[PDB]
This record gives C-alpha cells, structure tokens and sequence, in this order.
RNA sequence: UAAUUGCGAUAACGAACGAGACCUUAACCUACUAAAUAGUGGUGCUAGCAUUUGCUGGUUAUCCACUUCUUAGAGGGACUAUCGGUUUCAAGCCGAUGGAAGUUUGAGGCAAUAACAGGUCUGUGAUGCCCUUAGACGUUCUGGGCCGCACGCGCGCUACACUGACGGAGCCAGCGAGUCUAACCUUGGCCGAGAGGUCUUGGUAAUCUUGUGAAACUCCGUCGUGCUGGGGAUAGAGCAUUGUAAUUAUUGCUCUUCAACGAGGAAUUCCUAGUAAGCGCAAGUCAUCAGCUUGCGUUGAUUACGUCCCUGCCCUUUGUACACACC
C-alpha cells in the first residue's frame, strides 16, 4: 500500500465538508489509518473597487469576497482504494489533488 | 520582614509591596486626603496602584471616569499636544518624574500635593452662554482642574530649558500652595473674576 | 548557579560584552570605523568611533544567541529604522549590509559564531561558553 | 570634570579658510559654517585631525586647528574617499575635488555659467530663474520674497 | 432601544395561547421547547421569542394580560 | 508597423472589453473594474461586508 | 496547568507546574520583562497574592502577538489565570475561590481578557470614524 | 471669601442653548432644611456636593 | 553659548557653597541659576554626584534627580 | 423605540414593501472533530552555565502523548437574564449583580416608493441620431504635450523642536501578495560606504519570503535652547537601479548648499472608546515612480452621555398671492 495525500479545495463550503466527510467514511469502513482532515485557513481574496464606472460622486468603495477553504486528508491504501477515493469524489465545485 | 526567596530572584525593594500597610513602590496612598469635602467621590485615591497605567475602561459610561485614579487621569491629560498622543509610557515617566520632584522639594506626599493642586485649581463658579454665572459640578471641577495644570505645565516646559517633568512639579507645587504663580491657579482666578460679574 | 546571557536582558550584557571585545585587543575592524552610517536610514555616524562596533558585535553574538541561525539580511533589517526622507513621510530602511557581513565574520574569527547548516550563522559552542561567562561575571558584579 | 580656568587661552568667533568660525560650539559643528563642509565631513575630518571631538572649536589648540584646515584642504590624501567629497571628476579634469571655501559659490557659478554658455535646458532655466529639476511650477515657488 | 418587533411579540403571544400547560418562567426551558414546538429559522429569533415569552408568561401570574 | 508594448498600460488590456484604463489585476483577472462589476458574481466574488 | 492571555491580540501561554518558585516570561525572569515602567504591571499579580508563597509552582510563559504593552498586560493575565487554574485543579477550591477574590477586587484585566478589538476602518477616511477633511468651495 | 457648601437632592433638567447647563434642586449642608434652586455648567448628579460663591440665587432656566 | 559655556570657574566657590536655599538639582537648574551651562551640566551633575553634595534620586535618562547631602 | 419600533387608540379591516428580521466579520467556549503545512510537553541525540541534576538553548523524517495557544467545521452562548425602582393598565426605561459580551453586543453588507434633465456616449463588440470614413476624426510610427508659470483655490506630506533631534542598544504586530512558459516574493553566502551587484536557495504557498526582527515606542548617551545638532525646500557634483528610451532631473544612494517656517487672520473640517490622534505595514494602480487610496495592526487621550442655539432632517398643526415650488 502507499502514501497518499488528497487536497481539497473550494469556495462552497457544504460540498468541500461533504467530500470530506465521504472520504473520512471511505476510510473508516476499510478501517484504515489517517491524518484527519486538516482545515488550511480560509484565504479571503479581496477585492476592493470604486462603485461608480466614473469619477462622480461620494468616494463610495466596494469590497468583493471570495473565500477559498482547503482541506487535506492523507492515509495509506493500496491501489484499488486510492482508484475508488479518486474516482468516488466528484462533487461539483470541489477540486482534487491527490499525491503520493 | 519575611525575606523568603525562590529561583527566580526578585528583589526586596519589590517583596515590601503589601507586608506592611499598602503603598506604590514609592509613595503611600492611605496619607491622602482632599482638603475639602466637594471633590470626595471625584478625586479617586485608594484605590493605590503600582503604577498610573491602568489600560481600563473608563469612557463607556458617563461617570465612571470619577472612579479612574487620579494620577492616571493627571497622566492622560499629559498624554496630548497631537506629537505625543499616544506616549502614554513617557506620560508615566514624566509622571514618575514629576513625583519624585514634588518629593525632593518640600516632599509633603507628592500625590497629595497633586490632589490639593486638583483641588484648589478647580474653578467653582464659572460663565454660561445664554453670559450668565452658573455653579461648576465637582466632576468638571476636576477635569478643568487636571486640564488647567497640564496645559500650564506643557506651554511652561514648550521652548525652555526645563523638562516637562519639573514644570509640572512646579505648577502642581504652586497650585497646592494656592500662590498666584502658578498657570492653574491665574486661569481658575480669572474664570472666578468672571462668575461675580456676570450675576 | 545556572546563570546565562537571558538572566541579564539588554543593556548591562551588551555593554560588559563590547568592553570585553575591546580589551581582548582582536579588533577584527574592517578600518570603514569613522566613514560609516551603519545604514542609508542614518543621518550621522556612531557617536562614539572607538568603541561602536564592538557594541554591534555583541548584540549581533547575543542576537545569535537568545535564537537560532540569524543572517545579514536579518541584521540588516533588525538594525535599520526609520528614514526621514524630507518632506516624504517616515519609512523602514535596513541598515549597512557591509557592516552586518564584517561583524559577522569576525564573531567567525572570533569563534563566537559559526555557519550554519541551514543559512545564516548560528552561535558557536566557544561562543556560548564565553557568552555565559559574561552573563554571569555581569551578574555577580551587579544585579 | 576638570579644570577649564585657561584665563587669557580660550578663543570666542575664530578666523578659519576666511570663514568665521564659533569658538562657543563643539568643533564639529562649528566647523559645519564652512561653506562646503557640512555635519559629515567635518565629522570625518575631525576624527581624521586626531582631534576630540569633546570639545569646544576655541580652546582645542592653535595648530591642530591648522591640521584640520590641511585635512579639509586636501581629502583625498588623508584616507579620505571619493564619494565623500561633493566635486568628483568635475567637469573638467576627472580629479576628485571639495569645494569648500567662499569657492563652492565660485564653482557652482561656474557650472551654471558654462550650462547657459553651452545653452542647456538647466542652464536656460537658471537664467529664467525657474525650477530646474523637472518640478511643477503650477502650484508652488511662486513668490520667493 | 429593546422594543420587540410584532414578528416576536405575536409569535410569544401565540405559543403562550396554545402552550400555557407548558413552558415555565424560566427562559432556558422556554427556548428549548420553543426548540422543539416552533420552526424558527434563526437561533437569534429563537432567543427574542423565548425570552419575550418567559417575561409575557412571567407578568401574566400576576393577572390575566389583555390578548 | 509596431512599437514595444511590452509593459505599461499598452502590454494589458481588459478580457472582455479591451480598454487599457481602469485594470484589475489582482489574481491575473486582468479585467477592467466596471466589467469586473458587471460579472463578479460569475467570477465568484460576492459582497459580505 | 496551561493558561493563555491576550490584551488586544498578544497571546501569551503560560505553563504553571510543580517546581520551585521560577517566574519566566520568555526565557528570563520576570525581572527582566524590559518596559522599564511596566514592570510592576507584571509582579501585581504576584504581590497582590503573596510575596513569596510559593515554593511550589514553577510559571514559564510565552508571549507573541501584539505590542510592548499588549504583551505585558497579556502575560501579566496569563499567570495569574494560571495560578488561578492550578489552585483549582491541584490545590483546592476554597484558596481558589479566595485568591481570585483579590485578583477580581483589585482586578485590572488580570483574570477576564479586554474585549476591545480595533473596530474596522470605514473608506471616505482614514480610521474607523475619523472622515476626510470636507470642503465646499 | 465666605465657604458655603451644598448638596444637590434632585436634578431638574437641562437648560440653556445647547443644553450645556444642568439646574438642580440643592439643600445645603450647614441648615439641612433649606433648598434653592442652582444652574450647574458640568455633569452633576444627585449625592453631589456644589460649593457656591453667592448662596441665595433662585436659578431660573437660561433662553 | 549665550551663557556659561565652558568656564564656570570664576565663582567655583559655587560649586560648595550652592547647596543652601535649594534642595533640588538638576541640568535645567544648573542651566538656569546662573552657575553652569547646559552643555556641561550633565558632567558637572555627574562630579558632584561621584564626588560632592548631590545625590540621586533615579538613574534617569532626559532627566536627572539630585538632592543635598543628609 | 434607533425605527410607521411597539403599547395602545380607533371608519376602518386585513395586507405588501422598507425598519427589524437576515448575512458577513470581531469578541468567549480548559465543550466535540482534527492537525512535521499550527503548536505544546516526556523521552531520545545533544553545545553551554550550574553539577543532586536544575536553567536556556538544539536536534524540518529523532522518539511518544496531547490540543491550552493556532486553525476551521458542526454547535453552544445573550434573550437586555436575575433582582430592585420607575412606569397612566403596557410598550418600555433606569441602576446593580452575574456574564466574554447588556449601545440594536461592536463594525459592516443588503437595503423601499418616488425622483434629479446629478455623472458617465472617455469602461463596454450597450447604443439611437448627427458628423467623419482613404490628405480619415479609423489605425499605426517618430517626436513633443498632458508636468509647461505674474496668480487664486481644494485634498495632503513635512515641520516650526528638549513630551525633541541625533547616535548606539532594546527588538513587538496584523491584514495580505507572490513565477511553469518563467522570471514573481526572495531567505542564505560573497562584494560594495550606500544604493546596489553577484552565486545559490525556498516557495504555485498555515510549508518559503516571514516571526514580514514595521514605525511610533523603550533604555542609555551627545546636543542645551540659539532658526541650533529644529526644518529640509532650492541647487551642484558623482554612483547605480527600471526601462528601447530618464533631457523637462522616473526613482534610489553619497557629499555639499541649508530657503521659508518661531504654532498660523478672517474663516473652517473630522471625531464619543480600542474611538480621536500619533505610528508604521501590506494591497491597488506598478517595468520604474506615493507625499494617494483601500484595508491592517502598534501606542492610545481629553471631553460629553446633552440640546435644538447654528446648520439641517423626520412627524403633526398652521398660513401662503409659492407649483420652475423662497434660488
Ligand atoms: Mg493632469
Ligand atoms: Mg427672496
Ligand atoms: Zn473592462
């Protein structure tokens, strides 16, 4: 069996727990052993811009948010689970990184 | 008295804190008393504290400020002149400073001698636009007071050699004395010059 | 008793290990003494010629010391402060990497401070020894 | 700290490269009146005199003073280096120079005279008495008296 | 102020109208049946009914409240 | 026929509009601010505080 | 036997053990805290309690975070919260109970964290509520 | 200079343009069973304790 | 420079005989009762101190404390 | 009541929007889940000082345990709770206690109906109409200008100094950003007085830059109250960096010159608590260029807890010869 280690990352935070959640049981119904999920801190990417498309008016500034939240999962399995895991999560929105 | 030690040694001018009566590190507080009877309740002494650095709040309610010790309002007041908002560490030096000061010369308890400039600087009687003579309550009485001393003390030290620190020792030493040197004292005179001729 | 250089904190330490670095005699000077700012940020150079870079020396050793591995640029950005730039708003300048580099070198000569395996110099085994040595001569001379 | 009783050998506003000098202030800064030496060069000039800087520029000595003036005078031999002097290969014949004398005026007269000579943008805007460094003349430096 | 918008005071009024029998004066046991006998979508809005409730039911044991 | 337009507000222009004036290019959007207004929520940029 | 202190966002996390009477603050003693004024800020919740009293406990803090005084203050709550917490745990509730009794009464922030936060800045001016100087003609 | 001292039992309310003024109710502490009214320029409270110039001076709200 | 630059030593009897009708001193005190000027003040504090009538109060930096001999 | 928020009253009844509710964030939680991308201890290995074994340090694949700090998921928590007083009968209000938090808990985001001849045709391959369309008003290339200076005005930066400047020394943040078609954030070593150069390195990032060792600040010294060692405008010379290209100086660095300015007339702005003010930092624009803005944190006051006097706003009553509505 070998090391590996699946990124997740997204904006919607109920897919990003669900896939989460689907992995941690697909582990513990073959009761194998892993890190738990590892919460890697929400990068908010501001945005800060004038509201107006001219230059007229109170200096009214908008900010825009976009909350990027990741999460990491690493355990050990053999080939046939890391296949199914890889290919058991396609939640949409969700992206996938698995390493070895 | 009780000279107990343990690893890490802090000295004995420290461990004298509380065994005897309480005191700061310098100056007693329960030898303090205001000379009158109005500013009680408005001058806050005893509670003693270590050090006029008190990062509490005292500006949510409407008189909680009474209940700050005045030393601490003494050093807030120091805290200003825009440059040195802010500063609130070379306000309690100054403030350290000041008191020893007030000790060398005539020593008569440097925080009693800054309560009886408090309270022979605050204006009882003062003008009202309507000007008409109003009354001055005891908590205004002790902020125009500290207000009085520490702009006085701050234009005597602005452009001279004397430091802050000893101008305001001699402005609190004059107010306490009453003398009519002191830049409190004149302004408190002249706002009571004028209440008797706007009745 | 188990006394070292973080029993005595800032400034007794600093200046026992300058005048120790001074009468040792190892001067180790790159000669720029009397030339140098110690940073673009300045204004003037060290008050004191005879005697300003033994000061750097030692708080450049005891730095080392109190952490691990510290670099020039670290030094640099440590030891340089604000800039009045004119009529231009305040702004952090780092100091005089040349100075930094030098002082380092020579707590290398010295034996106070070595390469580390990771960047930057680390304090030397010699260099903890005579840095204790200090801390608790400074100690018992003087509370 | 010692004594300074020195009834008749203490020297008031000296006499320096035709340049009145302050004996009351520390000879640093008292040598900053020099037109062409300012806080750092006569801080390196002093400390190249082997001079105290401690004390005051009228009772150092009557020839130390002299020392200082030959150090002044002459930069580039005493260990002093180029970038320290405010005339390096000047326009004319690559040697490193420090105008410091009633002669900074002179040299800086010249400069601007051989740029309107040569009819240069700065040397016309000299002549106009205008801003020469590219400011924006728009807004500021408008009365200058 | 502290006023209660009509979206709390007639919401307490009606779970005191059909749940008298029911929650005491106390504000803890009123928002955890109001928990359990109320579909509110705010745990915020919970706490104003409950705690509008208990003061209702509080001042109605000292006679009947007009409603 | 062509000069370097290698930097400055020639090198960029807005994805959807191609105005050179007003970019945004925090993240490499490289979208002008009032397109960027227009269809932040596609992007997945919303308001919060 | 783990405590934590913050004034505005320096935490400071004190380690209260059995030992002998050693008070670190980051290495160095509690005489070594270097504001050079608020040095007594650090030994009140000491001094309030007892002078000595302990040959018992052992306080090693660590502080990050914050400022010259944040960190002061942060620290000088962290170990009377850890005092506080040790008396509970080990000792008993009634001395607990007792001591907080002082630290409460003379109470500086000692054992409740300042819920001050720096409010955010609002744009049209720099700080929260200060604006930009407004003209009209 | 004579001392008179007083204490003021009620707040009646504010008065003046601004409102700057508070006028109180005072009984004074030497002959308790008195009370004159007194027009107050800082923030006053009752259990408060007024020293005045001039004691007799019924204090009418100021327009 | 305007007053008591360097000398001060016409009068040294001043530096004994100042100790009466004042037990505060000081660099601005120097400064300003007509004995000692501000540029040697902080030396001639620093005489006194290790040698005379003064003594401390604090090892203050930007000010100094000094009292007559008890 | 902050509120057309409610108690109520009642030719209205029952409704809708807005307010509120809501969402985001900032406070606490020794509660759960889980962490060599966060951290802390007990053993290992292990330099120092002290030796009855302690102190501080090191050990980025060296051991185990845990989650207080940190992170973020699911939740808890406040609802003005309790207790008094005041409340026309109530909505409420005022204190104290308890509480992490008692002002809508703090800050925002969102935000009605009617409008304005408000701004934007120079954001748009949104656009009607008009004009132009091959010596073009399309587009591109070179050069210049947008910055140009008798003067007036608005936003600001730096100051007028000792509550300071300058030298050492102490050495504390938070919000963030960063390059695989490639040159971005750069640690470390080396050279240089500096700016900077060079040889590597880590990082596509809770991993590295970075603990962004920020500045104000603190300590110790020099200066000593004078346009001074305050102030740094103007200018001269040189050294570099970015760029195809620095002249009208892009900027940075070194030396030199060292102006006004001694706290500002009439006027006038912003602001109530972690706020004002001071302080710097990151991001945006960006090849280079902050004295700008958007945010962030560090230090942190005074004063008030009111009023309708000024300037206005909301509701009612009232008068009008106003309706472009008192300009
Ligand atoms: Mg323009
Ligand atoms: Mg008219
Ligand atoms: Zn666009």
């Amino acid at each position: 069996i070998i090391k590996i280690r699946i990124t997740l990352t997204s904006t919607k935070v109920k897919q990003l727990e669900n896939v989460s959640s689907n992995i941690v049981k697909n582990a513990e119904q073959h009761n194998l052993v892993k890190k738990g999920p590892v919460r890697l801190p929400t990068k908010v990417l501001k945005i800060s811009t004038r509201k107006t498309p001219n230059g007229e008016g109170s200096k009214t500034w908008e900010t825009y948010e976009m909350r990027i939240h990741k999460r990491y999962i690493d355990l050990e399995a053999p080939v046939q689970i890391v296949k199914r895991i890889t290919q058991i999560t396609i939640e949409p929105g969700v992206d996938v990184e698995v390493v070895v | 008295f009780t000279p107990v030690v343990l690893a890490t040694p802090i000295p004995e001018e420290v461990q004298q804190a509380q065994t005897e009566i309480k005191l700061f590190n310098k100056w007693s507080f329960e030898e303090v008393e205001v000379k009158d009877a109005s500013l009680v309740d408005y001058v806050q002494v005893r509670q003693p504290i270590f050090v006029a650095h008190t990062a509490g709040r005292y500006a949510n309610k409407r008189f909680r400020k009474a209940q700050c010790p005045i030393i601490e309002r003494l050093t807030n007041s120091l805290m200003m002149n825009g440059r040195n908002n802010g500063k609130k560490l070379k306000a309690v030096r100054i403030i350290k400073h000041t008191l020893d000061i007030i000790n060398v010369l005539t020593d008569q308890n440097p925080i009693q001698v800054v309560v009886d400039a408090i309270t022979n600087t605050g204006p009882r009687e003062d003008t009202t636009r309507v000007r008409q003579a109003v009354d001055v309550s005891p908590l205004r009485r002790v902020n125009q007071a500290i207000a009085l001393l520490t702009i006085g003390a701050r234009e005597a030290a602005f452009r001279n050699i004397k430091t802050i620190a000893e101008t305001l020792a001699e402005e609190l030493i004059n107010a306490a004395k009453g003398s009519s040197t002191s830049y409190a004292i004149k302004k408190k005179d002249e706002l009571e010059r004028v209440a008797k001729s706007n009745r | 008793p188990g006394v070292s250089v973080r029993d005595v904190a800032a400034q007794d330490f600093i200046n026992a290990y300058a005048s120790f670095l001074q009468r040792q005699g190892k001067l180790e000077v790159p000669g720029y003494v009397d030339i140098v700012k110690t940073s673009s940020g300045n204004e003037m150079p060290p008050q004191d010629a005879e005697g300003w870079f033994y000061k750097r020396a030692a708080s450049v050793a005891r730095h080392i010391y109190m952490r691990k591995q510290v670099g020039v640029g670290k030094l640099n950005k440590l030891y340089g402060g604000a800039k009045s730039r004119g009529v231009r708003p305040y702004k952090h300048i780092d100091a005089s990497g040349s100075i930094n580099r030098k002082v380092l070198q020579a707590l290398e000569k010295i034996g106070i401070v070595e390469i580390s395996p990771k960047g930057g110099r680390r304090i030397s085994e010699n260099g903890q020894r005579d840095l204790d040595r200090i801390a608790a001569q400074t100690l018992e001379e003087d509370e | 700290s010692l004594v300074v009783q020195e009834q008749g050998s203490f020297q008031h506003i000296l006499r320096l490269l035709n340049t009145n000098v302050d004996g009351n202030i520390k000879i640093v800064y008292a040598l900053t009146t020099i037109k062409g030496v300012g806080r750092r060069y006569s801080n390196l000039v002093c400390k190249k005199a082997d001079v105290d800087l401690h004390k005051r520029a009228g009772e150092l000595t009557q020839e130390e003073l002299e020392r200082i003036v030959q150090i002044m005078q002459n930069p580039t031999h005493y260990k002093i280096p180029a970038w320290f002097l405010n005339r390096q290969n000047d326009i004319t014949d690559g040697k490193d120079y420090h105008t410091l004398a009633n002669n900074v005026e002179s040299k800086l007269r010249d400069d601007l005279e051989r740029l309107k000579k040569i009819r240069a943008h700065r040397g016309i805007r000299h002549f106009w008495g205008l801003r020469v460094r590219g400011q924006h003349t728009k807004t500021t430096g408008r009365r200058r008296a | 102020g502290r006023v209660r918008t009509k979206t709390v005071k007639r919401a307490s009024k009606a779970l005191i109208e059909r749940y008298y029998p029911k929650l005491t004066l106390d504000f803890q046991t009123n928002k955890r049946l109001c928990d359990e006998i109320a579909t509110i979508q705010s745990k915020r809005l919970r706490n104003k009914i409950a705690g509008y409730t208990t003061h209702l039911m509080k001042r109605i044991q000292k006679g009947p409240v007009r409603g | 026929f062509s000069h370097p337009r290698r930097y400055g507000k020639g090198s960029r222009q807005c994805r959807v509009c191609s105005s050179h004036t007003g970019l945004i290019r925090k993240y490499g959007l490289n979208i002008c601010r009032q397109c960027f207004r227009e269809k932040a929520n596609d992007i997945g940029f919303n308001k919060f505080r | 036997v783990q405590t934590f202190g913050k004034k505005k966002s320096a935490t400071a996390v004190a380690h209260v053990k059995a030992g002998k009477g050693l008070i670190k603050v980051n290495g160095s003693p509690i005489t070594l805290v270097e504001p050079e004024i608020l040095r007594f800020k650090v030994y009140e919740p000491l001094l309030l309690v007892g002078l000595d009293k302990f040959s018992n406990i052992d306080i090693r803090v660590r502080v990050t975070g914050g400022g010259h005084v944040s960190q002061v203050y942060a620290i000088r709550q962290a170990i009377a919260k850890g005092l506080v917490a040790y008396h509970q745990k080990y000792v008993d509730e009634q001395s607990k109970n007792e001591l907080k009794k002082a630290f409460t009464s003379y109470d500086r922030t000692l054992l409740i964290a300042d819920s001050r936060r720096p409010e955010p800045k609002k744009f049209g001016g720099k700080g929260a509520r200060s604006r930009f100087q407004k003209s009209y003609r | 200079t004579p001392v008179t001292l007083a204490k003021v039992i009620k707040v009646l309310g504010r008065t003046g343009s601004r409102g700057g003024v508070t006028q109180v109710r005072v009984e004074f502490l030497e002959d308790t069973s008195r009370t004159i009214v007194r027009n107050v320029k800082g923030p006053v409270r009752e259990n408060d304790i007024l020293v005045l110039m001039e004691s007799e001076r019924e204090a009418r709200r100021l327009r | 420079a305007q007053h008591a630059v360097i000398l001060d030593q016409e009068k040294y009897d001043r530096i004994l005989k100042e100790v009466p009708t004042y037990r505060y001193v000081s660099v601005s005190v120097l400064v300003d009762r007509l004995k000692i000027g501000g540029s040697l003040a902080r030396i001639a504090l620093r005489h006194l101190e290790k040698e005379g009538i003064i003594k401390p109060i604090s090892k203050h930096s930007k000010q100094a404390i000094y009292t007559r001999a008890t």
